[PDB]
């Protein structure tokens, strides 16, 4: 994240950090006690499919202290029209090998209802961005769990005033065209989170941009709204041995 | 009411019947009051909820 501040610890208590190996991979969004939201583009060079750890209740990646909760991950769904290397249908349904136990420090998102998330959702102008990647465009990734509002655009809005891949149905943009704020590699996966009226919703995931934080352009996220029934489905299926899985979409 | 405007006087989720006619729901773990719009939560730990914050 650049631009942002460090979330104060237990703020973003959906927030998932992904490791490969004990290595940062990616972000997450915890929405119930065995399953994560993704994007299917941190998936595109594993290895060792078994070695994938979810991690909960993380802020301070320098210490120890008690809050944080760690599993394997079982099952890795991606729908079956995401083609690896490219931006559009970018997300994962990452099923957990045990629930993790919610506290203070953990709480799952809500995913909304597809009307209420287009109706509704879709028209809140600033969201929450969140993770643990990049403080600037070239530089190191963050050691405390950092935070950003953006504004979200409609993507007639976006082409004009960007200055690519195209902006597809099943994305949106926010942030900023002035370089200053912005989302950046190490956040991927991460959660756009939506407040509405005392509640906060998962509208997007942080998927791609330029750079990170390059003056014209913005931020593009996977619009959750159009997968609310693809995971709906997914969550009440039984699991599969070997842990990727391609499901229809829609 | 209509789902479309003002999400229907609703919290949360929001449901068109047949007629002048519509219903809101909640998520798991909230349950719907007497006025038929808002959401209380039934859970310790509910969706979407900061329990640092809601503690205060
Ligand atoms: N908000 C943002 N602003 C600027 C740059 C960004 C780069 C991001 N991450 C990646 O681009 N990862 C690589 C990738 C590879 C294949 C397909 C998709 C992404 C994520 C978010 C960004
Ligand atoms: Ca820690
Ligand atoms: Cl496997
Ligand atoms: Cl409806």
């Amino acid at each position: 994240i650049v631009g942002g501040k460090v979330c104060p610890k237990g703020e973003c208590p959906w927030q998932v950090l992904l490791l490969v190996n004990g290595a940062q991979l990616c972000g997450g969004t915890l929405i119930n006690t065995i399953w994560v939201v993704s994007a299917a583009h941190c998936f595109d060079k594993i290895k060792n499919w078994r070695n994938l750890i979810a991690v909960l209740g993380e802020h301070d990646l320098s210490e120890h202290d008690g809050d944080e909760q760690s599993r394997r991950v079982a099952q890795v769904i991606i729908p079956s029209t995401y083609v690896p290397g490219t931006t559009n249908h970018d997300i994962a349904l990452l099923r957990l090998h045990q629930p993790v136990v919610l506290t203070d420090h953990v709480v799952p998102l809500c995913l909304p209802e597809r009307t209420f998330s287009e109706r509704t959702l879709a028209f809140v102008r600033f969201s929450l961005v969140s993770g643990w990647g990049q403080l600037l465009d070239r530089g190191a990734t963050a050691l405390e769990l950092m935070v950003l509002n953006v504004p979200r655009l409609m993507t007639q809005d976006c082409l004009q005033q960007s200055r690519s891949p195209n902006i597809t149905e099943y994305m949106f943009c926010a942030g900023y065209s002035d370089g200053s704020k912005d989302s950046c590699k190490g956040d991927s996966g991460g959660p756009h989170a939506t407040h509405y009226r005392g509640t906060w919703y998962l509208t997007g995931i942080v998927s791609w941009g330029q750079g990170c934080a390059t003056v014209g352009h913005f931020g593009v996220y996977t619009r959750v709204s159009q997968y609310i029934e693809w995971l709906q489905k997914l969550m009440r299926s039984e699991p599969r041995p070997g842990v990727l899985l391609r499901a229809p979409f829609p | 009411l209509i789902c479309v405007n003002e999400n229907g006087g609703c919290e949360q989720y929001c449901s068109d019947h047949t007629g002048t006619k519509r219903s809101c729901r909640c998520h798991e773990g909230y349950s719907l009051l007497a006025d038929g719009v808002s959401c209380t939560p039934t859970v310790e730990y509910p969706c979407g909820k900061i329990p640092i914050l809601e503690k205060r």
